[PDB]
């Protein structure tokens, strides 16, 4: 199956050239359909946020909270923006400081 | 072809010429350019 | 860090979390003109 | 019994051709430039270089046979099918003035470049066809190299009360 | 591409920022409006004041029909159990509006007819309306009076009731209540037929497939639509991978 | 007791012909509903007073205002060259009390607004009027006056930006074309774009002048559902919330874009059709929820009723009480409209594609110099 | 004489019934694409040579593949594919910038947007138009459109091997980049995870970085000052 394989080295290839910022790198298992290589991929990738499989019934990725569960519709282009986090910041120190 | 490599280089030269940018300001938004230091000034003496 | 990861609903009152863009029909959602005019690394 | 138009002529009338019919787009009546002065211009300037009473006396009554089938001529062989309710407002409107002062180049030209077509039901001596032919052409170059100042520079959108209303 | 940047001079992230806006060539006022002749710019408008003036558009008009694309011209063809739904909310819908009408002209009379008889009786005997009985909104009234009576006694009636209020009133609420409960009682006698045309219908109205997906199915089954597929797709692998695709797999089922 | 609702007890008495879709017999339904669920004591009940001449002369022309005002179903046919002037006569019937339901449904949007301004509402309710397809100079598709504009012109007196934000299943032509060259009204709306009524509203009608970059177009194809039209409705509202920050948001709550609608061709639910309404009331901005579309009357009267009780606070039942139109909800009897299949058309790829153009125009008024 | 002229010219008009205008058939057929139509009116004569529009294509007459010309996919990722009535291509629907609602009609020809005659301003040319060979070799004003197409080993290697060596390369290269990059994991994670909580330090504690400066300058042009004095960094009001 090529079509995996080159999704696979192509999502590494963005996180590396700095497209898809880790959150989107982590994301972006679409190509789930397999436990085997996401238990592979454990060892080596740490956040406290490994994967987390229990019956690939549920597909739930760990955090320091308590982890988000995987949406049903695909891994839906998140890029980051700045100005938007910036904008929320903002706002939220408005309110509180009010 | 040999006319797009010219009137490009030309063009090209043009827009590096103007991209040299180094404006001092007070009190214009104008872009999202890059010497914008300036609204650190009249944010600061208030805060 | 948890809000961050599957971010592209607006959670209720808030500003959006992530920027979106278009992934045409490519199985790795990045490819794209991002991808195609980025730096991996006569004339 | 055939015309020299210019080339930049033929482009103009088959753009209004384009633009009255297909793109719903009107000219305005009331114009700056009259059918009447233009006529009197070129009347003028030929007169100003003419030789000899003889032609004087021809291209007066050449002129004036012009401007009485023009005023007797637009509202029956001259406008498309999306000008007409335009027509009929502007009687409406002013029912006093009349067409040689209300209308301009842009229909005179229609009629120039017709003029062949009734030439050809029309049996009069050649003398008399080829004099008013030679005419009608100084007339058009005289129009084409003046362009700047009697043609129209852009057309106008019909309002949708005026769409619902012609609806042909 | 990269070259062609670069013979450019253009950032990718100038690129990206000038893509969306200068690909495509559309009028600047959008491909649905365009501008109106000076004259018909200042038609009246006698409520507003500069403030509105200096707000709304005048200028540029819209497309309603007069474009390449008229309106819809496409009707959504429903199925056979969503117009049977739709004829019994017909149905529906004409009893109810005849016999709501009736009796709020039934009620409107009856608030006219206390406020005239709270009223004594000299003026009782010498009282009188005027050309609408003062209702906010006589369309009812006078639409109602019509049908009750007819199309030629009811201007008899509403002159007798413009002239003459105190006597008129309860004669023409009697007629009004009598038809209306005419019209109840044939309701109540119809509606057990509309309920079984409803509960044969309803869920059928939602099970739309059950009309569109035979002709979208018989393709999938059918036998020349999968081997194009599997040639279509043989194909693909080949102008995506050209190194590999000769170890690949078209189909990759599983079975657990 | 923040919710002003506003019902005037004749509105539903109108009719506008022999099988019309629009039937204003659906405010009664809802007000049925709503006194029969009790919210009669939350709510703020006020009887709304009827336009005038002035008041509707506005956004719309003396002479157009003065036939609907002078028209009969008797004199239409010595009227009729100003009828086929003016589109009244064949889709926009004229019939008896036109110009009586127009008043109404104005003066009800102007209250609202009015109610905004003197602040004793925050969230103004006013299901009669929501007639977004009428112009300047000529009624269309079944509306003749433009009470939105209205509402939007009261509401600029005090506010200094107002968003209108369109979920009926047609584009909001009228109040686009109203707004179209200002920058203090930004219109969103979301339609089905192709061979549909309205012909308007291309992703690339964005403004001209002033206003360029403050009509937002949202096009989609046929059978969207519930998650798409999310997909696609929370990002641009938060984005347009967050790059043009408006004081009062003006919800056209239309309905024919639910499951089985006579005109519409979406796939809503009550949920995916309120999912919307709970999203705008988020972000505790001054509101007028008008009304709109909708021409299947028992899904339009039972979403409106759930939508009416969610602004208000209550989390109504789910057993329809005793009304007297009981028998109109069908062999279940409960406040529900549930989907249908009728397969969907909307790509990720279509739906991601619009949603970054979009944002690239909103974000252009604040980027890009001056 | 020519008064006759005029005297005939009255009669015949004031005899005859009125009709509308066409100009002489010269000037109708002196342009290549314009055409008279059924009642008078001007059409273009480029529609469909051949005559509801077939939505999945999947073998072309020719055996050419169907493949989405900027995807490279096969017409069943999405339920619609496009052929295009001048070259040898085909989009989907959705791949176009503005991605288009509802397919064009099978009447009308469907131009692709990778033709130059999309940008240029419109022309006509005279239906006698012999194609000049301009021979000046550079500086040739040709007002951007009506340049016409600009006209003028056997191996037999049979092995694998350079397919062997190809596959281990690209092997190799993928190696190398997974190792960089699974490396550099536990500090992607760092400064992209909880880069969403230093935003919030340097926006409490008001600290001027660029970002911070650009947003202030972002809810100046949301409020639409003139000339008064900014009020302070976290007092300006839309809050
Ligand atoms: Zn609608
Ligand atoms: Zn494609
Ligand atoms: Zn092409």
């Amino acid at each position: 199956r090529p079509y995996v394989y080159s999704a696979f080295m192509d999502v590494v290839k963005a996180l590396h050239n700095e497209i898809v910022d880790f959150p989107g790198f982590i994301e972006r298992i679409s190509v789930i359909l397999r436990d085997y290589p996401d238990l592979l991929e454990y060892l080596n990738i740490f956040l406290p946020s490994s994967y987390k499989y229990l019956l690939a019934n549920f597909t739930l990725q760990f955090t320091t909270p308590s982890g988000p569960v995987s949406t049903p519709s695909t891994y839906v282009a998140t890029y980051n923006d700045l100005p938007c986090t910036y904008h929320r910041a903002i706002g939220f120190v408005s309110r509180v400081r009010r | 072809i040999k006319d797009f490599l010219y009137a490009i280089g030309i063009e090209a030269k043009k827009f590096n010429n103007e991209r040299k940018k180094r404006e001092l300001e007070v009190i214009p938004p104008d872009v999202k350019s890059a010497l914008l230091p300036a609204r650190t000034h009249p944010n600061l003496p208030i805060a | 860090p948890s809000s961050i990861f599957f971010g592209s609903k607006p959670p209720l009152g808030s500003f959006p979390l992530r920027g979106i863009q278009s992934s045409q029909f490519t199985l790795s959602n990045i490819s794209d003109l991002l991808s195609q005019s980025r730096p991996d690394n006569n004339e | 019994h055939k015309i020299s138009v210019p080339d930049v002529l033929k482009l103009w009338l088959v753009d209004d051709w384009e633009n009255i019919t297909k793109n719903q787009q009107l000219i305005a009546i009331p114009r700056n430039p009259t059918v009447r002065a233009a006529i009197a211009a070129f009347r003028e300037s030929k007169i100003s270089h003419l030789n000899n009473e003889i032609d004087v006396d021809v291209f007066e009554q050449a002129m004036a046979g012009l401007v009485i089938y023009f005023n007797k001529c637009l509202g029956n062989m001259l406008l498309y099918r999306f000008e007409r309710q335009q027509y009929l407002e502007i009687r409406q409107q002013y029912p006093d003035t009349e067409m040689c002062d209300l209308y301009g180049v842009e229909h005179l030209i229609r009629l120039f470049v017709s003029l062949p077509e009734l030439i050809d039901r029309t049996n009069m001596d050649s003398q008399s066809i080829e004099c008013l032919l030679n005419y009608i052409e100084e007339f058009l170059k005289y129009l084409v190299l003046h362009k700047d100042e009697y043609f129209i520079k852009e057309y106008q959108n019909a309002p949708p009360n005026y769409r619902s209303l012609v609806g042909v | 591409w990269r070259s062609f940047l670069s013979l450019t001079s253009l950032s990718p992230e100038e690129f990206l920022s000038v893509y969306n806006s200068a690909c495509s060539d559309f009028p600047e006022c959008g491909p649905s409006y365009r501008l109106l002749p000076v004259e018909e710019r200042n038609i009246s408008c006698s409520g507003r004041d500069d403030f509105a003036w200096g707000i709304l558009n005048d200028d540029w008009v819209s497309h309603p029909t007069w474009a390449s694309e008229e309106s819809g011209f496409i009707v959504q063809r429903k199925t056979p159990y969503e117009e049977a739904m739709t004829k019994l909310e017909e149905e529906r819908y004409e009893f109810d509006r005849h016999i709501e009408a009736t009796s709020w002209t039934i009620k409107s009379l009856k608030k006219i007819q206390n406020r005239i008889n709270e009223l004594p009786e000299e003026e009782r005997e010498t009282y009188t309306l005027e050309e609408g009985l003062g209702l906010p909104s006589k369309s009812i009234y006078k639409k109602t009076i019509k049908l009750v009576y007819t199309s030629e006694h009811a201007e008899e009636m509403f002159k007798a009731l413009e002239r003459m209020p105190c006597l008129t009133l309860p004669l023409v609420i009697s007629r009004l209540e009598e038809k209306n409960e005419e019209w109840k009682s044939v309701k109540r006698s119809l509606q057990p037929g509309w309920r079984s045309i409803e509960f044969k219908n309803y869920d059928k109205s939602l099970d739309s497939q059950c009309v569109y997906f035979k002709a979208r199915d018989k393709k999938n089954v059918s036998s020349k639509f999968l081997l194009a597929e599997a040639d279509i797709l043989r194909s693909q692998a080949k102008l995506h991978f050209p190194l590999r695709s000769r170890s690949a797999f078209e189909f990759s089922f599983v079975y657990d | 007791k923040k919710v002003s609702y506003f019902y005037d007890e004749d509105v539903g008495n109108y009719h506008y012909g022999p099988q019309h879709p629009m039937k204003p017999h659906r405010v009664r339904m809802v007000h049925n509903l709503v006194v029969n669920y009790n919210l009669y004591e939350k709510l703020n009940v006020i009887t709304p007073v009827r336009a005038t001449r002035n008041d509707m002369t506005r956004c719309h022309t003396d002479e157009y205002i003065e036939f609907l005002w002078r028209v009969t179903p008797d004199t239409m046919e010595k009227f009729q060259p100003h009828q086929l002037k003016f589109n009244v006569g064949d889709d926009c019937p004229v019939f008896d009390g036109l110009y009586e339901f127009c008043s109404i449904s104005a003066g009800g949007s102007i209250g609202a607004a009015q109610e905004l301004n003197s602040g004793n509402a925050e969230i103004a309710i006013n299901w009669a009027g929501g007639l977004h397809h009428a112009k300047k100079r000529e009624a269309s598709g079944f509306c003749y006056v433009n009470d939105i504009a209205l509402a939007a012109l009261e509401l600029l007196k005090y506010h200094q930006r107002v968003l209108y934000i369109d979920i009926d299943v047609h584009h909001g032509d009228g109040v686009e074309e109203f707004f179209y060259t200002t920058d203090r009204v930004m219109t969103c709306s979301f339609h089905k774009f192709g061979e549909y009524f309205p012909g308007t509203g291309h992703i690339k009608d964005t403004g001209i002048g002033t206003g360029k970059n403050y009509a937002v177009n949202v096009p989609l194809r046929d059978g969207i559902d519930d998650e798409s039209y999310e997909s696609v409705f929370k990002p641009v509202i938060s984005h347009i919330m967050q790059w043009f920050r408006p004081e009062a948001v003006i919800l056209q709550c239309g309905t024919d874009s639910l499951a089985g609608d006579r005109l519409g061709c979406f796939n809503l639910s009550m949920k995916g059709h309120s999912m919307c309404v709970d999203f705008v009331k988020s972000f505790n901005l001054p509101m007028i929820c008008v009304g709109g579309g909708g021409y299947t009357v028992r899904n339009v009267a039972r979403v409106w009723t759930y939508e009416t009780g969610l602004l208000a606070g209550e989390e109504l039942d789910e057993n329809l009480p005793y009304n007297d139109y009981l028998q109109y909800y069908g062999p279940d009897y409960k406040l529900n409209v549930l989907s249908n299949n009728m397969e969907n058309h909307n790509t990720r790829q279509y739906l991601d594609s619009i949603t970054s153009e979009i944002i690239e125009n909103l974000r252009n008024l604040s980027f890009a110099p001056s | 004489t020519m008064v006759d002229v005029w005297m005939q010219l009255c009669t015949y008009i004031d005899s005859h019934n009125p009709i509308q205008f066409h100009l002489p058939h010269s000037i109708s057929s002196f342009f290549r694409g314009v055409g008279s139509g059924v009642m008078g009116e001007y059409i273009e004569t480029d529609v469909l040579k051949h005559l509801e529009r077939d939505p999945l294509l999947l073998k072309s007459k020719s055996g050419t593949p169907i493949l989405c010309f900027r995807c490279h996919k096969s017409a069943l990722v999405s339920q619609s594919i496009l052929a295009c009535d001048y070259c040898n291509s085909y989009w989907h629907p959705d791949c176009l910038n503005p991605p288009l609602a509802t397919l064009p009609s099978n009447l009308r020809k469907w131009k692709c947007p990778n033709h130059s005659d999309h940008v240029t301003p419109r022309y006509r040319l005279p239906e006698k138009a012999k194609v000049i060979r301009v021979g000046l070799p550079r500086g040739f004003k040709n007002k951007g459109n009506i340049v016409i197409d600009e006209n003028e080993k056997p191996f037999k290697l049979n092995f694998l091997e350079q397919i062997r060596d190809n596959v281990i390369n690209l092997r190799k290269m993928v190696e190398q980049d997974e190792q960089l990059c699974i490396e550099t994991f536990s500090k992607f994670d760092f400064y992209a995870t909880r880069d969403c909580e230093l935003p919030l330090r340097i926006l409490c504690d008001v600290a001027n970085d660029n970002l911070e400066n650009d947003d202030y300058v972002l809810a100046l042009r949301d409020l639409l000052r003139i000339s008064k004095w900014d009020p302070n960094q976290p007092v300006p009001a839309p809050f």
